[PDB]
RNA sequence: CUUGAGUCUCGUAGAGGGGGGUAGAAUUCCAGGUGUAGCGGUGAAAUGCGUAGAGAUCUGGAGGAAUACCGGUGGCGAAGGCGGCCCCCUGGACGAAGACUGACGCUCAGGUGCGAAAGCGUGGGGAGCAAACAGGAUUAGAUACCCUGGUAGUCCACGCCGUAAACGAUGUCGACUUGGAGGUUGUGCCCUUGAGGCGUGGCUUCCGGAGCUAACGCGUUAAGUCGACCGCCUGGGGAGUAC
């Protein structure tokens, strides 16, 4: 998992103030950072479907945040994926 | 009757051979919790105990010669 | 023609078979028996007196040795278990130890599969 | 299921005390389960056929066997 | 990797490539090569002594190390080669000293990689030490048979030998065929299997291939005449023959080894 | 840095290299800033079932926080050394300095 | 806006998953010692093995597979499923107090993924078991049941297949509605005076009320009272078959 002062580090990053946490910003951020880690584990172990299937759930968790910004504030939304570097 | 009750063991170790003698029959076999009424969560880490003495030769695997 | 005085009485009492082997206390066998050649088959050998009949052969085939101390050992589930013992001790050997030895895997090989019938 | 005969022990409770070690220890009964390969499904059908049975025959004696038999 | 060539011709369709983009795409170090001339399978009376040798490409020698003498000076892998001479890849390694090498590579090895000969060196991929410094079950390859002659078991694609046992001065190796040998403890051995083990996967894909590789075609003794071979030629196909070489000895079962000296060696002869 | 416990089994003929060996492990951890927070040598101790046909192994316990490359390390020379017949690296949560029930 | 939904902090239990080591018991085989005519098997036999020394017994070695006891109507997992011990990587659930976002939610045709066992491809491995096959019995016959053997397979790697009485024969999500006895795992207070008293969460087994049901039965984990969405049925056969 994501280490405890790395999730502060992010949060303090994207969030509005440093006991935000759930700045739907901030949520995004700690997703993919979470996926970006796992990448390296499951190109080690492919058959790890149990874990995949956690990460996969990230994932969808992660695109309907996204998607909750896009409707919400296209701005932010903007911004958030430029500086995830995030596809669409 | 359960001897871990008056502690509420904070963990229980697989050095201690003098209690985990008392939780292995004479062939060496783990004894069950209904009968030596330990409490399932402890009877897990204790059973988790002798197989670790086991492999490091505390206990023995079975009451033969030697 | 040796005397050893001390042996070891391996009973192999299987379901259909009773086999008794008395050795010296090292491993090396001086006389043996079985219902079988006690002249029992089938349903006469598979049976407590005919272990019997096989431990008194047995002792007499090792009376040469002159054999006093005799511990048991034991394997196997058998119709005689206890025939073999009692026969041996009623010949006349202090029983010091009497050892089970059943071979119990800790789930390993597969069984054979089961009988209908 | 080891014994070692006592002084002034007698051979029939020597037996005796072999007889109740090796019930203890459960070695024939061990033996016997393990003479052919129960599938997994029944192991686990027996397992639950002996759950119900103990259950239900224990209710049975305790609360419905508390009334007047005669 | 292996892949399979797409079925464009009926000549690549059955095609498989063994394809290792590590290998050195350039030319061998010049000072370890030597000329390496063809037979056609004749000996010195210029008589075929080999059926089915003949052309091919050309081919340099490489000059790789068997016998691994460099003791205590630590050699660095510098790059994968490919090496005509043998299923095999070796490698191309640069001592401290300044002296390069030829080594077959072992699995796992790669550019920019450690190795040591010697008695201290560490037991790992590609060291190489006396069998009795090495761990009683260690997997080695490229062993010696006798001590100092250079390296004779193992060399050949992704093969390896078990150090079964270590009784004194003799340990026990459980060769690749599956034969049990007695070898000497002083014997060199180095650590790991012998790498490319890809290679038997590869399918030549047309008879060229093979032609390439130096093959020629085998023609069955069934037919040809009987003054060829003594499996005659009858009207039509007949046979009626127990199989035989064509020196007329029979072939499939029947066993050849003929060798008193070095009975004392063999602990088991393979099975299967 | 997580919490190991190793306890290792040395072949009791070898009983006498036991005080160095102690030493270089311990000096391993240390140069990889690794701290040692029990060492407790039990000496020589009768074998529950003969391990290799030798009976009373000379037992050795440390309670050890260090990174895990260097527990790596530690493993494989345990494994390669001819003289340590078992070992076991177990990791635990906390500083358990207090002393063991076998020196107890 | 904060009650649904999510984030952060600290812990908890767990055969959850992936990779790599290792332990002991047992079977098989191999070599050797002792030793002698039986062993094996069955309802009873025979095939089989053994005087070319078997079976029994002790020592050593090889190798494969599976993890006794603990072990539980116990636990974990979406389901399939998961069981020695150790390490490395890793997913989820739950509780505590707060803090944060502010409806971000539910369901889902197509689509995508996962999916026991058997089966298939390629390369390994192969102890035990065992379709096929062989011999011996039984029998009217016995292409079976029983016995002695025994090859694919069962194991490993990577692909495919894509189905099971894949069952709770019970779609997912949410709300509401009397009880009793347990199991398991948190947590608050009570002096834990002892294993113990009173709470409050999660999962779970049985019994049972109202209600429901054709009945059997279900019964706060509903098959009760309701709302959203999906999947599916419309007499037996033909047929989950033909094209
Ligand atoms: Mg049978
Ligand atoms: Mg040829
Ligand atoms: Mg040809
Ligand atoms: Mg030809
Ligand atoms: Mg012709
Ligand atoms: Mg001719
Ligand atoms: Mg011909
Ligand atoms: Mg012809
Ligand atoms: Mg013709
Ligand atoms: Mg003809
Ligand atoms: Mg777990
Ligand atoms: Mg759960
Ligand atoms: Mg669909
Ligand atoms: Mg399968
Ligand atoms: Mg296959
Ligand atoms: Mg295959
Ligand atoms: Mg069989
Ligand atoms: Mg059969
Ligand atoms: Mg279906
Ligand atoms: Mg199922
Ligand atoms: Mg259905
Ligand atoms: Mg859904
Ligand atoms: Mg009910
Ligand atoms: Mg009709
Ligand atoms: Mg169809």
């Amino acid at each position: 998992s994501l280490s405890t002062e790395a999730t502060a580090k992010i949060v303090s990053e994207f969030g509005r103030d440093a006991n935000d946490t759930g700045s739907t910003e901030v949520q995004v951020a700690l997703l993919t950072a979470q996926i970006n880690h796992l990448q390296g584990h499951f190109a080690e172990h492919k058959k790890d479907h149990h874990s995949r299937r956690g990460l996969l759930r990230m994932v969808s968790q992660r695109r309907k945040l996204l998607d909750y910004l896009k409707r919400k504030d296209v701005a932010r939304y903007t911004q958030l994926i430029e500086r995830l570097g995030l596809r669409r | 009757f359960c001897r871990f009750t008056a502690e509420g063991v904070q963990e229980i170790d697989y050095k201690d051979i003098a209690t985990l003698k008392n939780y292995i029959t004479e062939s060496g076999k783990i004894v069950p919790s209904r009968i030596t009424g330990t409490r399932a969560k402890y009877q897990r880490q204790l059973a988790r105990a002798i197989k670790r003495a086991r492999y490091l030769s505390l206990l023995p695997y079975t009451d033969r010669h030697q | 023609r040796k005397q050893v005085s001390d042996g070891v009485a391996h009973i192999h009492a299987s379901f259909n078979n009773t086999i008794v082997t008395i050795t010296d206390r090292q491993g090396n066998a001086l006389g043996w028996a079985t219902a079988g050649g006690s002249g029992f088959r089938g349903s006469r050998k598979s049976t407590p007196f005919a272990a019997q009949v096989a431990a008194e052969r047995c002792a007499d085939a090792v009376k040469e040795y002159g054999i006093k101390n005799l511990e048991v050992m034991v394997k196997g589930p058998g119709p005689g278990r206890e025939s073999t013992i009692r026969a041996l001790n009623a010949a006349g050997f202090r029983i010091t130890n009497i050892t089970d030895v059943t071979p119990i895997p800790h789930n390993g090989c597969r069984p054979p599969k089961k009988r209908r019938v | 299921p080891v014994i070692k005969v006592r002084e002034n022990e007698p051979f029939d409770v020597a037996l005796r005390r072999f007889k109740r070690s090796c019930e203890k220890a459960g070695v024939l009964a061990e033996v016997r389960r393990r003479e052919f390969y129960e599938k997994p499904t029944t192991e686990r059908k027996r397992a639950k056929a002996s759950a119900v049975k103990r259950h239900a025959k224990k209710l049975a004696r305790e609360n419905a066997r508390r009334t007047r038999l005669y | 990797a292996v892949v399979k060539c797409k079925p464009t011709s009926p000549g690549r369709r059955h095609v498989v490539k063994v394809v290792n983009p590590e290998l050195h795409k350039g030319k061998p170090f010049a000072p370890l090569l030597e000329k390496n001339s063809k037979s056609g399978g004749r000996n010195n009376n210029g008589r075929i002594t080999t059926r089915h040798i003949g052309g091919g490409h050309k081919q340099a020698y490489r000059i790789v190390d068997f016998k691994r003498n460099k003791d205590g000076i630590p050699a660095v892998v510098e790059r994968l080669e490919y090496d005509p001479n043998r299923s095999a890849n070796i490698a191309l390694v640069l001592y401290k000293d300044g002296e390069r090498r030829y080594i077959l590579a072992p699995k796992g090895l790669k550019a920019g990689d450690q190795i040591q000969s010697g008695v201290d060196a560490a037991i790992k991929p590609g060291n190489t030490l006396p069998m009795r410094n090495i761990p009683v079950g260690s997997t080695v390859h490229n062993v010696e048979m006798k001590p100092g002659k250079g390296g004779q078991l193992a060399r050949s694609a992704g093969t390896y030998v078990q150090i079964v046992a270590r009784d004194g001065a003799y340990v026990t190796l459980r060769l690749r065929s599956g034969e049990m040998r007695k070898v000497e403890a002083d014997c060199r051995a180095t650590l790991g299997e012998v790498g490319n083990a890809e290679h038997m996967l590869r399918v030549l894909g047309k008879a060229g291939a093979a032609r390439w590789r130096g093959v020629r075609p085998t023609v069955r003794g069934t037919a040809m005449n009987p003054v060829d071979h003594p499996h005659g030629g009858g009207e039509g196909r007949n046979f009626g023959k127990h199989p035989v070489t064509p020196w007329g000895v029979q072939t499939k079962g029947k066993k050849t080894r003929s060798n008193k000296r070095t009975d004392k060696f063999i602990v088991r002869r393979r099975s299967k | 840095m997580r919490h190991y416990e190793i306890v290792f089994m040395v072949h009791p003929d070898q009983s006498e290299q036991v005080p160095g060996m102690i030493e270089r492990y311990t000096a391993a951890i240390t140069g990889a800033e690794g701290k040692i927070h029990r060492l407790e040598d039990w000496g020589r101790r009768q074998l529950a079932y003969p391990i290799n046909k030798l009976h009373k192994a000379h037992y050795v316990l440390m309670n050890v926080e260090a990174p895990q490359e260097v527990i790596d390390e530690l493993e494989t020379t345990f494994r390669f050394n001819d003289a340590v017949i078992r070992s076991m690296v177990m990791r635990t949560k906390h500083a358990v300095t207090e002393a063991s029930p076998m020196v107890k």
